[PDB]
């Protein structure tokens, strides 16, 4: 969640 | 209001008739380092996200929830919270040869989405001195002021020509892969 | 090498069997050192990894070559060629925008 | 202009294959860099 919000 | 149940009962009153309006100006007086923190309208929060990216550049729990521990993550339960999280994970990370890459990967990305960063990530580069990496550090030098040089000058405690420089040393490293 | 450099066809079969190890080796030499020998070894580079391995031992053919393969690959071209560089710069980015 | 420095390197360099030489030598940058 964390690491796909920061890819975002 | 001056205990934090009297602004609960303001705002449960702003809720009860619908004034969020109002809500969103008694706030705006309430917020007006750590008061920041529990802050985290739009340049507000664009700073605060900057800030953040200066402080992890520089470099707990409010660090860690971002990520009494659980009523905290409870209630946390935006965009500058999450790239602040990011950047936690990628010191993690680097506190932590696959992992060091990631962790380059992910501030790549993130520079690729904000100039003191730039020089930050060029900085963390130049002390780390494969086809993605290069990519990476391509898209970098296409995206390539007086506090970006105080930052520079700190940290060598010009600039433009040792990045080049590094990003030359890169692609020798590749070729030679 | 440096050896008899100091028959350039037999040499040239050599390097012929040499061509990984081989390419290894060249990188160290190239390494260390940051004419006859030079040529050859264009001359046996021309005969991706093409294009790499032509930049690694150059180091303007690299430029040359990448281009002339070129005529996301154009991206990641179009890049190595401007970070090399630092007009050229300009038309690769008009490019890249087109 | 580059390129006919480049021409006249080259003509130098066939012409080549001590201290003369020297004075007359007083990418490109790699090519010098190689010939030193």
């Amino acid at each position: 969640d964390w690491v796909e919000q920061l890819i975002l | 209001f001056v205990t934090n149940d009297d602004i609960e009962w303001m705002l449960s009153i702003c809720v009860e008739w619908r004034l969020p309006e109002i809500a969103k100006e008694i706030y705006t007086t309430l917020g007006n380092i750590e008061s920041i923190a529990n802050f985290s309208l739009v340049k507000s929060y664009s700073w605060l996200l900057f800030e953040a990216s200066c402080m992890e550049g520089q470099k707990v729990l409010n660090a860690i929830v971002s990520k009494d521990d659980v009523i905290i993550p409870q209630d946390i339960l935006v965009t500058n919270s999450m790239r602040q999280t990011l950047a936690p994970y990628a010191v993690l990370s680097q506190f932590y040869d696959r992992e060091d890459w990631g962790q380059a990967l992910r501030l790549l990305l993130l520079l690729i989405e904000f100039h003191y960063l730039v020089l930050l990530v060029a900085k963390f580069l130049y002390p780390i001195f494969e086809d993605s990496v290069a990519t990476v550090i391509e898209v970098i030098e296409t995206k390539w002021s007086n506090l970006y040089e105080t930052i520079i000058e700190a940290d060598k405690s010009a600039t433009l020509l040792k990045n080049l420089r590094k990003k030359l040393n890169f692609k020798l490293c590749q070729a030679f892969m | 090498r440096l050896g008899h450099e100091c028959r350039t066809n037999f040499l040239q079969l050599l390097l012929q069997e040499d061509i990984d190890f081989f390419s290894t080796l060249l990188r160290l030499c190239n390494a260390h050192s940051d004419k006859i020998v030079d040529s050859i070894l264009s001359q046996n580079l021309r005969s991706c990894f093409k294009k790499l391995y032509c930049f690694r031992m150059l180091n303007a053919a690299a430029e040359v070559l990448y281009q002339y393969i070129l005529m996301i690959r154009k991206r990641k071209c179009y890049l190595m060629v401007i970070n090399v560089l630092s007009v050229t710069l300009t038309d690769l980015r008009d490019e890249l925008r087109g | 202009c580059c390129n006919v420095m480049s021409q006249e390197i080259v003509s130098k360099i066939l012409e080549k294959n001590k201290a003369k030489l020297l004075e007359l030598p007083l990418q490109d940058l790699m090519k010098c860099t190689y010939k030193i």
